[PDB]
């Protein structure tokens, strides 16, 4: 029996992709206990594991709902007419728009700059749930936790640089550091303050 | 916002009411202008017939008739009118054509004619953005041989989303200002009932809109002879062209807008998605999505997870089970929880019920001693962990009195502490 | 990782503890940048704070030092084959033995007896330093300060008691009280003098 042909695979969301085909196995219809049941399996497109996740329908379309943000997903169609099954489709492929992102930068670590004082460098790591392109690191920083979160001192970061220089810090005083992570389709959550404190002047030496 | 009351709970809301024609260019298939051409004016003040000719060239910002002048603002006082050139009697057909850009709930559309009205027209409709065409209304005094229609066949439940044919409005007693009205809903037995018809809510439903003008008109056989002015008097024109209508958005817009593509898409509301808010937006799963009707908003109801998924789909079986409530099934259940909604802890896990069960740590591990602990699974409520024989403690990790851990990893503890 | 197995406890002295167990997860040996090494932790067995105490060792057996007198301790054990950990082992318990009290007695009083002269009402505390089972209270008490510490009037109060009743008092007179702690492994040292002056007779009216 002839697999279903045609398949196309659109983004919709950011979970979700309408799946398309066509039969050319029509005969005189419709009837009746032999009606033409599709079955429409995907999984997420060249990876490691991937059980996939089929679901039946009589239509000639249907749309995967639920799927992850920014990600390819592998569609093949096959179609039963009881008692017989046809093989699976050509796979189409379709990647799911961008979200903001749901989880804030990790290994936020702040060193000092050697061998200038008043100066650190910040490191970190793109967050795991990026549900995108991350375009901009926002950071903050302050010399007391007891203010508002947004009244910081806001550096807004290339997005494609995971190292920040900040300078001109008083010595002897404790800072606090928070990031954020921003795409297309907004900004993320900040991450749990970090503390870092200066040296003193009469430490460097030597 | 006129998609919910004050309260202000969902209610239905629809875009304004327009003229989807209205300054938009519509492509066709017949203008005056190139080669400039004589075109004549046949009236009757008084009796009989009179005659008035022109020119017609496009290069001359006065005696021209350019598409623009069928979608511009149309004073009566100064018709700014359309005309074709010029004797495209039969089969030659000249068409009209414009594209929407999105799919409008068509109310009517009209013609207003300069030149008497034509003995057939067509009009055409599409609802895939122009790659396939679909009958809306005949015009003709001869339907069943002219577009294989019965003339002015019924109207019931069946035939109703079935393009008719009538033989009104194409007399050419009217030699000016003849008006072409087209209903969409005009003696269709659903249409007292159109919240709940599937069937002329999809009748209504227009992508692009082809007007076909087929014959035209003569006086009593008097144009078979091919004079350069008589037939120079025969042809086309309308003054106005007007599609009333609104964005379909099926009752979850209040307006629709252009996006970052250009592209006219419905401003959706209720939690939904998609070009005409024909979808649910995700993670609003939970009851199939249905258009509003004016007794219910019908909202797209967000996926129940307790905060531990942020992906779910709709399961129709667990939507019957719960009584056609909540069918919304969440997706990798995070936080250490179970469930089709996240409500409790899985295997291995207690809940801490000193946090609401939407608390980030609601679940606690049972952390069952490999050796002491004879399963995973521990009590919901205390957290005790399934302990073997001579094996005492939350976690299972100590003996009980009167005994001591042996060398055996199935067999713990179970030494009793003999008298030396 | 298997975590090891058969922990035993045994008390050695008022400080010492040795600790055993086995490990069944035994391989082609002996080699050799994966040598299994064993952790030893250990804390006050059922109590309030106890952040615990391990330490590192290769053998099957490790011995604590140091520990309290007369206490009941937690014994854990892991194994570590770099780079693989396992969990702790059952926790197995041991008690140190006794010891001498290394204090006295606090909230040592004497009080008058009533309505009878002549007579008190010594009342007092357990020591905080007791380091086992007190046996007995030997009190000491004297009408001069002067003569040696060994001479005065010992009484061997039952040690179950915290009151003892001292009679025959001249009136009018000044007293001296000490008093020390005893169990199975010795006597501690005595308080620290407590005067007590009996009434005139002329006082007892009315
Ligand atoms: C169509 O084009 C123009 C209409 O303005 C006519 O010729 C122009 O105007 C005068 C004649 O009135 C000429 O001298 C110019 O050279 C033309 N200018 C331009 C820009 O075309 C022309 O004759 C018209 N065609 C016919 C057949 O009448
Ligand atoms: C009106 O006439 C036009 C002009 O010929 C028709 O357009 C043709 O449609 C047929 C139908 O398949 C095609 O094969 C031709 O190629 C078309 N012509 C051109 C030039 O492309 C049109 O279909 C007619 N309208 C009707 C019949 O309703
Ligand atoms: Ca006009
Ligand atoms: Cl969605």
């Amino acid at each position: 029996m002839l697999p279903p042909v045609g398949v196309q695979a659109v983004a919709l969301t950011h979970d979700a992709v309408r799946v398309s085909w066509a039969d050319n196995s029509v005969p005189k219809n419709q009837k009746t206990s032999e009606v033409r049941l599709y079955t429409v399996r995907w999984r997420t497109s060249f990876s490691a594991s991937a059980k996939y996740k089929s679901e039946d329908t009589t239509s000639l379309s249907y749309t995967a709902t639920g799927l992850k943000p920014n990600t390819m997903y592998e569609f093949s169609v096959m179609v039963t007419k009881n008692r017989r099954s046809s093989t699976w489709s050509m796979t189409a492929h379709a990647t799911t728009y961008e979200a903001a992102p749901t989880s804030a930068p990790k290994d936020l670590t702040v060193i000092t700059r050697e061998g200038k004082p008043r100066a650190v460098i910040v490191s970190w790591q793109p967050p795991l749930e990026a549900n995108g392109k991350i375009t901009a690191y926002i950071l903050f920083y302050t010399l007391d936790k007891n203010i508002p979160i947004d009244d910081w001192i806001m550096e807004t970061i290339s997005g494609d640089r995971l190292t920040h220089q900040i300078m001109d810090l008083n010595l002897d005083t404790m800072y606090y550091f928070r990031i954020q992570a921003r795409n297309s389709k907004g900004v993320g959550p900040l991450s749990d303050p970090i503390l870092f404190r200066t040296l003193k002047l009469e430490v460097l030496f030597a | 916002d006129p998609c919910s009351d004050e309260n202000g709970h969902p209610r239905r809301c629809i875009p304004d009411f327009v003229n989807a024609a209205f300054g938009k260019d519509v492509r066709v298939s017949s203008t005056c202008g190139r080669p400039p051409a004589r075109y004549c004016v046949v009236s009757e003040r008084g009796e009989e017939r009179l005659r008035s000719c022109h020119l017609c060239n496009a290069s001359d910002p006065k005696k021209a008739h350019p598409p623009a002048f069928l979608t511009d603002l149309n004073n009566p006082h100064n018709l700014t009118c359309w005309q074709s050139e010029n004797y495209l009697q039969f089969p030659h057909n000249v068409t009209l054509t414009l594209s929407l850009g999105k799919k409008f709930e068509v109310t009517y559309v009209s013609l207003q004619f300069c030149s008497p009205r034509p003995e057939s027209m067509a009009i055409y409709k599409s609802m895939d953005y122009g790659r396939t065409w679909v009958p809306f209304q005949f015009y003709s005094t001869q339907c069943r041989k002219m577009y294989n229609r019965p003339h002015r066949a019924p109207i019931t439940k069946q035939n109703e989303q079935e393009a008719v044919c009538t033989d009104s409005h194409t007399d050419m007693r009217p030699l000016s200002g003849g008006l072409i009205a087209f209903s969409t809903l005009d003696g269709r037995p659903s249409a007292h009932d159109f919240d709940n018809s599937p069937v002329l809510q999809d009748w209504v439903t227009a992508t692009d809109i082809r007007v076909a003008f087929s014959r035209l008109h003569t006086f009593g056989d008097e144009n078979e002879d091919d004079s350069e002015l008589a037939r120079d008097s025969y042809f086309y024109a309308v003054s106005d062209l007007q599609v009333g209508g609104r964005c379909k958005c099926n009752g979850h817009a209040a307006r629709c807008v252009r996006d970052r593509d250009d592209s006219l898409v419905c401003d959706c509301r209720h939690n939904t998605a998609g070009p005409e808010c024909d979808r649910c937006k995700p993670f609003h799963y939970d009851r199939p999505w249905q258009r509003a009707t004016a007794r219910e908003a019908n909202e797209c109801v967000a996926c129940n997870c307790n905060l531990h998924a942020r992906r779910c789909r709709f399961n129709m079986e667990l939507y019957k089970l719960s009584g056609r409530k909540s069918g919304g099934v969440c997706l990798n259940c995070r936080h250490n929880t179970a469930g089709r909604h996240c409500h409790y802890c899985k295997e291995g896990y207690y809940r801490d019920m000193g946090k609401p069960i939407t608390h980030r740590k609601a679940c606690k591990a049972c952390d069952c001693h490999p050796v002491g602990a004879a399963g995973k699974t521990c009590n919901q409520t205390t957290g005790q962990c399934p302990c073997k024989d001579g094996v005492t403690g939350i976690t299972c990790n100590r003996c009980a009195k009167g005994y001591q851990q042996s060398r055996s990893p199935i067999a713990p503890c179970i030494k009793e502490l003999h008298h030396h």
